[PDB]
């Protein structure tokens, strides 16, 4: 198997591959989250460079992870699908093993853990 | 089966009957149970026909590969390869094999390998279902350093009796002579050996 | 362990007409994949215009027939040479079979003849004496091959009259002896093709008021 | 099944019956038991029908690839060796009992092979349920230095013995002759001694005899244009 | 098999199919599973055809010698008990019988269930055989005491049909009987093939089946 | 029959995998998917080597 | 216990003059219990027809499997599969489960679109091919069907005549089997038209 | 577990399942719900060996709920029943098969039709107007064969179900402690609290 | 119920134009051990019948005594014991068949297969088989054990049906029997070279041949057979 | 058969026996009386294998009735129970033993005391204040151990019996179709027609 260490430290104590991943996020369309007293609103930018688009079928920016939790993102679109799929699987796995839906804090901790794992595993970016 | 191998002055002689059975039906009456694993290292096969063929084929492969690298193998070496197969696969095999060969240094040697996979070096050996009936005869009549003609008669007479009493033995008596002179095949038909 | 039973193969067939009856059976005797005899009679004239065939385990079939023939003999002695009716024979055979309820005769059994009104009769027996009068019955190795064919060609089952489309059945017209013997030969020729225990020969016994007549036809020997 | 193999002067011949059973029932009256491994290597099979086919198709496929790789015509000993090692590995669970014969650059050959992986050499061989009936004939009539015509006769006579005397065998006789320096001739239905006689009656029904409930056209065609 | 019988105001209804089986093979379809012991006594058969036939025919002969010695027709209870004691001797030996002894005597209509296991039970409604479980649904749901002879005959017929449809080892034809104080009355042989379609149309039942 | 988007997502996920792990070159292919299903009707999609 | 006789059912196929016919019963059971009277056992992949008897779960599974394989065959080959070729695919697929087989008795029927030759074939549960000229039978009443077909069948029958022969073979065999019946279907197949007829039979 | 029934009427599917759980000679519970909601318009009842039943149902439930979230779309009852069958047909040749029989009752919102599927542990699927698993159908099918019409109302379906249960309670030797009844229609799934 | 200990193998027989022939080898096997080499398994009863027996030898010796006693008993108060009221093959057979079926019905069988060969008073050929189960059948050729599998096919090539019997001479029939005995020696692992043969002719009477040997055997081709496949030396 | 209970109170013996008869998966009857009057003041209930039960009870009944006629005297419950035990102890070493368990409830008119005997199929006899056969006692003995007094009235004995039956109906998986109750006292034997 491909075991190459892609995410590594540099002399100044930086992991460039992780920092370059943040540059991909900087390029991505804007996403915003605001929580009120009894609600949360997620706003997302759609770049108008792409017209002739079919808005019915185009992947929406906000994704439901479960019936009570949503996830929006900024950065590489293809990468986001992998995290969303994993999060959705974990959400059902939690309901299945513990008989409660995930807390928002738990789901976040899982997704964040997946992201971290890809910063010190061989052969992956 | 009825198989035997006997050492003598000039080398060693292998002997066998030619019957293979399926219950009481004789599936083949002209079987060759004397099989060659090297130029002057042969074996007598008893037990499962499938198992003993599979084993002998693997051994012939091992000794062919041995020869290509290290030259002519000893009869002891051939017996060791047989043993290793018969011992390590003892749960799944039913094979009673006698290994016989001629060196110029060691001359005639005989090794018998029964069911368990143990090895026993002997002056002569008998095996197969029909061997039971000639333990007494062979013990009484065997001598060391016999002539070729004496040894042929000893095997002929021994297998004649084994065939006479054992239903699982019969047909012709095949023999293979292993000496410095070369390899000689002999055959003896019922009309010859029954009247002994 | 000793197994007192065996299977000698064979197949039999009884068909009742309006004023006649036939009892047919192949002449082949077997054990496993071997043929014992290509011609070993299996259907017998037992007297009083009654024909009988009991087989499966040949030794038990031979004994049952032998006993029933004996029963007919003693029926004459004990009741002033009175003729044993087919219905009386059937009931007698039940009691011969059930006398060994706990060590059965391993056989299929069929008798045929004429009833007391002169009409054709066929009775069928299971190994322990359950019997039934029927119009058509096959027994033995290839019984399952033949019976459906007879349901169709003797009782006109699943056959309706064209034009009506399933509203009106095919009427139950009686069959002649010549028409019946054709069904018998076709039944056994078909069974010989697909069953290995059936073949060699076919012996038919026809029963009328005039008596008992025989007919023999060859079958394939493979 | 009954199958045989007989050597002769300049080649070898094999033969087989054409019955396949399922208990006491005959499933196929004209089964083909002679299989082609390579153009001049044929084998006859007894036992589990699917196994004799599958094992033959497999070794024949590998023999073809071997022949292409080596730029040589395949040998009978190669087919023999590949078969026995395959069967031995499955410890008898693949119920194929075969008679393998053929001609190659080495000459003409005749072998038998059992399900557990044992092979035998001979001038005449027989396998299957009818092997005893066939071997009785072979032991009575075989001689050294047979001609092609004598060997075909002996072989078909041996199969007939099985057809008539064994319930597991029947119908027709298939033959394949493999002579040195010639094309192999596959004689399908060489003998046909078991044709069914004419039926006494025709059972063709009047149209309208069967009761019907519904009728409908079945669309087998693809989705249409326009 | 499927057999049933039930007591009611105007006597006792007895009904049965006619199928006989040897594994999956239907050996016969013209079997009489109701045996006439006397003009006032009926017996049903289920399980071993040979067993049921032999012992119930032997019982009918016991019931006849009873009438000769005693100048009196045997009771349903006594008849059922003679059978029960007869089969009890051979208990554990392999007998397979499931029977109902139906009749009319001094105490009125009588109905006893008797089997080879040893049971002997008096009751107003029974059904024995592989298809009994299907028949019980129709009986229990529609059974009264104040049932007309016409409606009672139909109920027993419809109950066998229900079982004959579902149970693979039940079918052929329906045999009906009605037992009065003047004796039993045969009410015909009814082919299930024809009866099924008739009932489907007239009643509206078996909507799932197409015809 | 598979909904169009589900098929498209699957192929696009395969393309994505080659950009994140394995150390292999991506597929140098861009697709235009034309399809129909009973949910969204007629649909056009595109995918590129990024997934 | 016997997987091949739990659910019950039968299939029969016949050749005629420039035509073939394949028929089946509609019963699905759990031993003695009848569960469905609409369980059709005949499927088609283009112009090739497949009847399957035996364990119902394996019947359903194999249909879905051959639909899968024939749909791919068509996409790659750019043509519908033929009966001779499909017959080899069925055999291959069954033998790959040699030591854990599907408990089925398949029957192939169809007409080669190029040569116009009628074709039928039968298999055992592990893949052995029985390519017959006259007829093929399968199911719990296979003995009964062999008896009916072997006596009623005659070669070179016309479609409307063949229909009556195969229908009577099925119906009368099914009526001597406890585990077969509850309806029946017959497919009459010609080179470019296929008719499907439901038969009226006893529902017991 | 013991008895599970199903009946498809004009505009709905009704599932009746027994309440008893039994370990040997003792009734552990008399109010057990042998059903899982797979989706808002699809309900699955189940019965078989202890553990296998609930493990399988909840596994199916999780898979369908995952599909619903991923696509933001409810699978048809036919699609669900086919998924379940494949899982059971896959299971039967595994090292230790799930010993579970199920009924799937659903309302297809696209076709505006109720649908009932019966699937046994072997993976044997059949669409039915009414069905049952185990020894249940033996007692109930004769009544359903008699009384059932496809144009029945939900109320008529419940009355016919009461008749089926009354017969079970009379002729079954085992006490199954009554049934929980649930109706699946266009508006979703609801429980009949008085039966 | 028992198991057979010391056993005798095939008995073979066939009809010909004027009588019957029957043959059996002289071996009494003890499992795979060929224990007893001088065992007579053909037993004449008068000058018109020969009973050939296979299977358990202790049960054979019992049957042999029953037959000897049968002759003694038939002579009792019978002036025509050597004439009209002599024992017939059909009488001898039915007696044995009665005994065999009775013994199987008590679950204590005589572990044998028997062929009764002879010629009746009217010159008709008699040939019938009976075994431990009481199963009986008749045919132009009959054989027990291995003979049923190997001998019958060869003998049926001479007499395939009833109409072939008048066309078959004693020289042809004997030749066929002797050949069959050779084949059984090739192929039956519980057979011997030494055998006995008996002919019962309606003209020349009973001819009982002892100490016959299988001769004209083919073994020479064995020298050319080497290995089991690939071996050349 | 299934459940047979017995309780001896101050002045009487109460026997409660189930009504169900079962053949496989079907309840044949729901009003079976599993008892025989051996004498005017002695009642025997029974349960075991089909046939054996009734054959044995009626055999005992015939023997006691014969004794009564011969001597013009009623045997004591103790004497009857001893006779029954001997017949069962004799039976257990026979070719085919009677597979029957019994309770004998009687009022001894000499001692003016009720008596209850429990005897199993082996011939194991025990005199008790209350007893049960099969799986019955497993559910009922804890209540009887708690509530029973020897000075109880017949009415108090019946109320305690209702409590025992209520527990059986809750925790037993098998439906035994209620019980027939009979009281044995100085005035003889009578049946409680409402229970
Ligand atoms: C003498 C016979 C005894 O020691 C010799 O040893 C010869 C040796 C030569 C041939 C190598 N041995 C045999 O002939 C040998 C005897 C034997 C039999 C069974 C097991 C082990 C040894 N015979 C065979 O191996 C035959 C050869 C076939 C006919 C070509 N094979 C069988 O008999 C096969 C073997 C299957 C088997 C069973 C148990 C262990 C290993 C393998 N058996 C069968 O085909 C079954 N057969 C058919 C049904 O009736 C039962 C016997
Ligand atoms: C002679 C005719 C008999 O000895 C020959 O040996 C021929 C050989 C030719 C055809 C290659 N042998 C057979 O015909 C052979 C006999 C046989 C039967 C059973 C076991 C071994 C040998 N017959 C078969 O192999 C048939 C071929 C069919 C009719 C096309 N197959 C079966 O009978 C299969 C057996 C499959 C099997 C699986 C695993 C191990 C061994 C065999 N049996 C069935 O299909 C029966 N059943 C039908 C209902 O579905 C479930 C299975
Ligand atoms: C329904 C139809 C089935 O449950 C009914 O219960 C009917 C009752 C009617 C017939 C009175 N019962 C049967 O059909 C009954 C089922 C059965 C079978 C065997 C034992 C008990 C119950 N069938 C029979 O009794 C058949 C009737 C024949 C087909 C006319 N009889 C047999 O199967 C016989 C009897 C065997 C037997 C019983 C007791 C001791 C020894 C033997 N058996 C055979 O004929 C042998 N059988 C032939 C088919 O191939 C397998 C071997
Ligand atoms: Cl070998
Ligand atoms: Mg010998
Ligand atoms: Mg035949
Ligand atoms: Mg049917
Ligand atoms: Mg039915
Ligand atoms: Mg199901």
């Amino acid at each position: 198997g491909y075991d190459r260490a892609l995410s590594i430290f540099s002399p100044d104590g930086h992991i460039f591959q992780v920092e370059y991943a943040l540059e991909a996020v900087k390029r991505g369309t804007c996403a915003v989250g605001v929580k009120g007293k009894n609600c949360v609103v997620l706003g997302c930018e759609r770049r108008s460079t792409l017209k002739l688009q079919d808005t019915r079928i185009t992947p929406s920016k906000v994704s439901k992870i479960d019936s009570h939790v949503v996830l929006s993102f900024s950065g590489l679109n293809a990468d986001s699908r992998i995290l969303i799929e994993k999060a959705r699987v974990e959400a059902q796995s939690h309901r299945l093993t513990l008989e409660d839906p995930v807390t928002v804090e738990y789901l976040t901790r899982y997704v964040a853990g997946v992201q971290q794992r890809y910063t010190q595993s061989g052969g992956v970016r | 089966t009825s198989i035997m191998a006997v050492t003598f002055k000039d080398g060693v002689i292998l002997g066998a009957d030619s019957r293979t059975t399926t219950g009481a039906y004789i599936a083949n009456r002209v079987t060759d149970k004397l099989t060659r694993v090297h130029d002057k290292i042969w074996c007598c096969r008893s037990g499962s026909a499938a198992d003993t063929q599979a084993i002998a084929d693997i051994v012939q492969y091992h000794l062919e590969l041995y020869t290509s690298q290290y030259g002519t193998p000893s009869t002891e070496t051939a017996a060791s390869v047989f043993k290793e197969l018969c011992y390590e696969n003892k749960d799944n095999l039913t094979a009673g094999i006698i290994v016989a060969g001629y060196d110029d240094k060691n001359k005639g040697e005989v090794y018998t390998i029964p069911l368990g996979g143990s090895v026993h070096k002997l002056p002569y050996a008998i095996a197969g279902s029909g061997s039971t009936f000639i333990y007494g005869y062979c013990d009484k009549n065997f001598r060391e350093n016999m002539s070729k003609e004496e040894t042929v008669d000893f095997i002929k007479h021994s297998l004649s009796q084994a065939i006479k009493w054992d239903g699982s033995s019969g047909g012709v008596i095949r023999m293979v002579v292993l000496t410095a002179a070369g390899v000689e095949r002999l055959i003896f038909y019922p009309d010859e050996y029954e009247q002994l | 362990q000793f197994n007192p039973y065996g299977d000698n193969g064979g197949t039999i067939l009884g068909i009742a007409g309006e004023d006649f009856a036939v009892l047919a059976g192949d002449t082949r005797n077997i054990t496993d994949y071997s043929i014992n005899s290509r011609y070993e009679p299996k259907v017998f004239d037992c007297g009083d215009n009654i024909v009988m065939s009991a087989n499966g385990f040949a030794a038990d079939g031979d004994a049952l027939v032998k006993r029933f023939k004996n029963s007919v003999k003693w029926y004459h002695f004990d009741h002033n040479d009175k003729k044993l009716s087919i219905n009386s024979a059937a009931r007698n055979i039940q009691h011969l079979l059930y006398s060994r309820r706990f060590f059965p005769y391993y056989v299929y059994n069929i008798i045929a003849g004429l009833d007391e009104d002169g009409k054709g009769a066929v009775y069928s027996f299971d190994p322990v004496g359950s019997y039934q009068r029927e119009q058509c019955r096959a027994g033995g190795a290839a019984a399952s091959l033949i019976m459906p064919f007879l349901d169709n060609q003797v009782n006109f089952k699943n056959q309706y009259e064209p034009g009506t489309n399933g509203k009106v059945k095919k009427p139950l017209k009686y069959l002649s002896v010549e028409e019946v013997i054709k069904l018998v030969r076709d039944s056994f020729t078909s069974a010989t093709e697909r069953h290995i225990q059936v073949g060699d020969g076919l012996e038919i016994l026809i029963v009328t008021k005039d008596g008992v007549r025989k007919e023999f036809y060859e079958l394939k020997r493979d | 099944t009954t199958i045989v193999g007989v050597k002769f002067n300049n080649g070898v011949v094999i033969a087989a019956d054409t019955r396949s059973t399922q208990g006491p029932i005959v499933a196929d009256k004209n089964c083909a038991k002679l299989h082609r491994i390579s153009p001049k290597i044929w084998c006859a099979g007894a036992g589990t029908a699917a196994d004799t086919e599958a094992v033959t198709q497999l070794i024949g496929s590998n023999i073809e690839l071997h022949s292409l790789y080596t730029s040589r015509e395949p040998r009978v000993v190669s087919a023999l060796q590949m078969l026995k090692q395959h069967l031995f590995k499955y410890q008898g669970h693949i119920g194929a009992y075969l008679i393998v014969a053929g001609v190659d650059p080495t000459g003409s050959h005749l072998f038998s092979i059992h399900a557990h992986g044992s092979t035998d050499v001979g001038y005449y061989l027989s396998l299957g349920s009818g092997s005893l009936a066939a071997m009785a004939v072979l032991e009575s009539h075989w001689k050294q230095d047979l001609t092609k015509e004598e060997a075909i006769k002996l072989a078909s006579d041996a199969i007939q013995a099985g057809i008539w005397n064994d319930l597991g065998s029947g119908s027709n006789v298939d033959v394949c002759v493999m002579e040195i320096g010639k094309d192999a001739e596959y004689l399908r239905n060489y003998l046909t001694p078991n044709v069914r006689e004419e039926k006494q009656k025709s059972y063709k029904f009047p149209r309208g005899t069967t009761a019907v409930l519904k009728e409908s056209i079945v669309n087998i065609c693809d989705i249409q244009e326009e | 098999t499927t057999t049933l019988a039930f007591k009611f105001r105007h006597g006792v209804i007895v009904a049965a199919d006619s199928r006989a089986t040897a594994g999956a093979y239907i050996a016969s379809q013209t079997v009489k599973k109701v045996i006439e012991i006397n003009p006032y006594l009926l017996g049903t058969m289920a399980g071993g055809a040979a067993d049921c036939s032999f012992w119930e025919r032997l019982l009918a002969r016991q019931c006849r010698i009873y009438e000769l010695r005693n100048k009196e027709r045997i009771s349903v209870a006594a008849a059922s008990k003679l059978l029960a004691n007869m089969v009890y001797q051979y208990k554990g030996m392999g007998l397979s019988m499931g029977t109902m002894i139906c009749g009319w005597d001094k105490r009125g209509p009588g109905l006893y269930y008797v089997d080879s296991e040893g049971n002997r039970i008096s009751g107003a409604t029974f059904s024995v055989g592989s298809g009994s479980v299907y028949a019980y649904g129709v009986l229990d749901s529609n059974y009264k005491w104040d049932l007309s002879v016409e409606d009672a005959l139909y109920l027993g017929k419809r109950s066998i049909l229900a079982a004959a449809h579902r149970d693979a080892y039940s079918g052929g034809s329906v045999n009906l009987y009605h037992v009065t104080e003047d004796g039993w009355i045969y009410h015909g042989n009814h082919d299930v093939g024809e009866l099924f379609w008739k009932v489907k149309e007239e009643e509206g039942s078996f909507n799932n089946v197409i015809g | 029959d598979i909904p169009v988007e589900i098929l498209v997502r699957r192929l696009s996920d395969i393309k994505q995998g080659y950009t994140q792990h394995g150390g292999l070159r991506p597929f140098g292919v861009s697709f235009i998917y034309a399809g129909y299903d009973d949910r969204y009707g007629y649909q056009l999609y595109t995918s590129n080597p990024s997934g | 216990s016997d997987p091949s006789s739990i659910n019950g059912g039968i299939v029969v196929a016949m050749t005629g003059k420039d035509c073939v016919a394949i028929a089946c019963d509609l019963r699905l059971g759990s031993q003695s219990l009848g569960v469905s009277n609409k369980f059709e056992k005949i499927f088609h992949y283009g112009h090739v027809f497949l009847g399957i008897t035996g364990l119902a779960t394996d019947v359903t599974t194999l249909n879905e499997m051959f639909r899968y394989k024939t749909n791919l065959y068509k996409l790659k080959e750019e043509r519908a599969i033929e009966p001779e070729t499909f017959t080899q695919l069925v055999s291959s697929s069954l033998y790959e489960r040699r030591f854990g087989p599907y408990f089925v008795g398949p029957v192939v029927a169809g007409i080669n679109s190029k040569s116009g030759k009628p074709f039928i074939a039968g298999f055992d549960l592990i893949g052995c091919i029985d390519e017959a000229k006259d007829f093929i039978v399968s199911g719990t009443a296979s003995d009964q069907l062999f008896g009916m077909c072997e006596s009623l069948y005659e070669p070179n029958l016309e479609p409307e005549d063949l229909f009556e022969t195969i229908s009577q073979a099925l119906l009368n065999a099914a009526d001597r089997d406890a585990l077969s019946g509850w309806g029946a279907v017959v497919y009459i197949i010609k080179k470019d038209e296929v008719v499907k007829r439901y038969l009226k039979m006893r529902q017991d | 577990m013991d008895i599970i029934l199903g009946i498809r009427v004009q505009d709905s599917v009704i599932l009746a399942s027994s309440k008893a759980v039994t370990r040997g000679i003792s009734v552990l519970k008399d109010s057990d719900d042998k059903t899982r909601q797979l989706s808002p318009h699809t309900l699955m009842s189940f019965a078989g060996e202890a553990g296998d039943t609930v493990q399988f149902a909840e596994y199916i439930q999780a898979n369908i709920q995952l599909y619903s979230i991923r696509e933001d779309y409810e699978l048809s009852p036919q699609a669900v029943s086919s998924f379940v069958r494949q899982e059971l047909a896959k299971s039967i040749r595994s090292r230790r098969p799930y010993q579970v029989n199920v009924l799937i009752g659903g309302y297809d919102k696209k076709k505006n039709k109720p649908e009932l599927y019966q699937i046994d542990y072997l993976g044997t699927k059949v669409e039915l107007p009414y069905g049952a698993h185990g020894y249940s159908g033996f007692y109930t099918f004769s009544l359903l064969d008699h009384h059932y019409r496809p144009d029945m109302t939900t109320e008529e379906g419940l009355d016919l179900l009461k008749l089926c249960v009354q017969e079970l309670e009379k002729r079954m030797p085992m006490d199954f402690k009554g049934v929980i009844v649930k109706i699946v229609d266009k508006d979703g799934i609801r429980q009949v609290d008085d039966f | 119920t028992q198991q057979p200990i010391v056993t005798g193998t095939s008995v073979i027989s066939m009809k010909y134009d004027n009588g019957v022939i029957i043959a059996a080898d002289n071996l009494g096997s003890y499992g795979s051990l060929l224990r007893f080499n001088g065992v007579e398994r053909l037993i004449p009863v008068g000058d018109n019948t020969v009973v050939g027996i296979s299977g358990d030898i202790s049960d054979m010796q019992h049957i042999e005594r029953l037959l000897k006693d049968l002759v003694t008993e038939n002579a009792y108060d019978n002036p025509l014991a050597d004439a009209e009221e002599a024992l017939e093959p059909s009488y001898i057979f039915e007696y044995l068949a009665t005994v065999m079926y009775q013994r199987r019905s008590k679950m204590n069988p005589l572990w044998n297969a028997i062929i009764v060969a002879g010629v009746q008073s009217n010159g008709d050929q008699f040939l019938r088989y009976v075994n431990l189960l009481g199963v009986t059948y008749s045919s132009p050729t009959l054989a027990t054990g291995f003979g049923a599998h190997m001998a019958n096919p060869l003998l049926r090539k001479v007499v395939d049906r009833e109409s072939d019997i008048p066309k078959t001479t004693v020289q042809v029939a004997e030749e066929a029997i002797v050949n069959a005995m050779r084949v059984l020696y090739y192929r039956d692992a519980r057979s011997s070279r030494n055998f006995s043969l008996a002919i019962i002719d309606k003209n020349t009477g009973l001819t009982f041949k002892k100490n016959l040997q299988v001769e004209n055997m083919k073994w020479d081709f064995a020298k050319d057979i080497k290995g089991y496949g690939t071996q050349k030396i």
